[PDB]
DNA sequence: AGCGCACCTAATTTCCTGACGGCAATCCGCAC
DNA sequence: GTGCGGA
RNA sequence: UUUAGAAGGAUUGCCGUCAGGAAAUUAGGUGCGCUUAGCAGUGUACCGCCGGAGGCGG
């Protein structure tokens, strides 16, 4: 949660990721040659947590 | 005076956060904002007054948390994990989440406008940037705080500009097949991350960090932008980022 | 000072090892 | 303190 | 008032044995460097004198 100036006051905004997007990016990502980064951090049981 | 110009200059910060959902490295434009946001909220309560709406960012070095691999990739690094509040608090292996962490050595150009801008205020800026962090990330060390008149006492690097029409102007039927084609055809920009869209409607929920203020829950959005030297520079208002704020849209642009 | 060449070209063949092996430990919230 | 459920 | 706030990766180790790079060659013809100029801060710091360091005569 992090707040964000509007108009003079505050909002306070509470952030959700998208996991949608994520599996759309990772796909794409597989067959192309831009520069791209594996993250292994999370195990099996995480996962499924 | 009334306008004038401030240089942070040659910041060394410390593991400062890189991740953002999507994207692994420079740190997302928001926090940079909010390091100056700070500063002037700081300010004004040392009875400094003094408004800062414009942020210019320039890039002298950096190093990413991990190593290169053989093939020329790159393997991120974390922290081992300690304790972590919730039900398994009491054991002694905790679990290990997604992160990654960057080192960067930057300078600032703010643009101020109060009752007086003058040397004092520097030092008042002095006194208040020993306190602060940038991104999450300690602050080391810098050389001077100094005021600027043109573009000719900015120090060499290479500032971070807007690239918007490079995206809305490419070949695809969607918006992410546009950013990966507009990354395919030009090979000295980068993807990141601009502020946040909303989800939900204001309102007050149960459980804030202030429970007295408006809250929304939000998504955070992405562009595209690329690097130009300070001695290849028209203005110094075409690398200065400032807030904009729509209707359920909360954004960072050059404009 | 004010200069620092024009032309052409840079060969062909036959190959580039057989063996074995590449760690153990730990990183799961939650109903009942 | 137990076992569970999936990739 | 920053995808805010938190964090010990660590102990141990035998890469080894053998080996034929080799035969042939044409770098060549040309060419204007060239106007001007005063080396020194005085060319050295010498005999004495008081006087327990600081001074004064020629």
């Amino acid at each position: 949660q992090v707040f964000f100036p509007v108009g003079g006051s505050y909002h306070l905004l509470s952030i959700l990721p998208s996991t949608v997007l994520n599996y759309e990016v990772s796909d794409r990502l597989y067959r192309s040659k831009i520069p791209k980064i594996r993250l292994r951090l999370l195990s099996s049981n995480a996962a499924s947590t | 005076m009334m306008k004038g110009y401030i240089l942070l200059e040659k910041v060394n910060i410390e593991n400062a956060n890189a991740f953002n959902n999507i994207i692994v490295g420079i740190p997302a434009i928001t926090s940079f904002l909010g390091f100056a946001r700070a500063l002037e909220r700081k300010l004004n309560a040392k009875e400094i007054a003094i408004r800062i709406n414009g942020v210019g960012l320039e890039f002298h070095e950096y190093e990413l948390k991990g190593y290169k691999n053989k093939r020329g990739q790159y393997v991120t690094s974390c922290p081992l994990p300690g304790s972590i509040p919730g039900q398994n608090e009491k054991k002694l292996d905790a679990h290990i989440m997604n992160q990654a962490y960057i080192d960067l050595n930057m300078s600032f150009l703010l643009e101020v406008e109060g009752p007086h801008v003058d040397m004092s205020t520097c030092k008042s800026i002095k006194s208040t940037m020993e306190t602060l962090r940038i991104a999450g990330g300690i602050i080391r060390n810098y050389k001077k705080i100094r005021l600027i008149d043109t573009l000719a006492d900015i120090p060499y690097g290479y500032f971070l500009t807007l690239r918007q029409d490079n995206l809305n102007d490419a070949a695809g039927d969607d918006m992410l097949d546009k950013m990966i084609h507009a990354l395919q055809q030009e090979d000295t920009l980068v993807p990141i991350a601009v502020g946040f869209k909303a989800l939900s409607e204001v309102g007050h929920v149960e459980g804030q960090r202030d429970p007295e203020k408006d809250h929304c829950f939000v998504e955070s959005i992405f562009s595209l932008g690329g690097f130009e030297c300070s001695k290849i520079l028209e203005d110094i208002n075409s690398c200065l980022w400032r807030y904009k704020t729509e209707e359920g849209l909360y954004l960072c642009t050059i404009i």
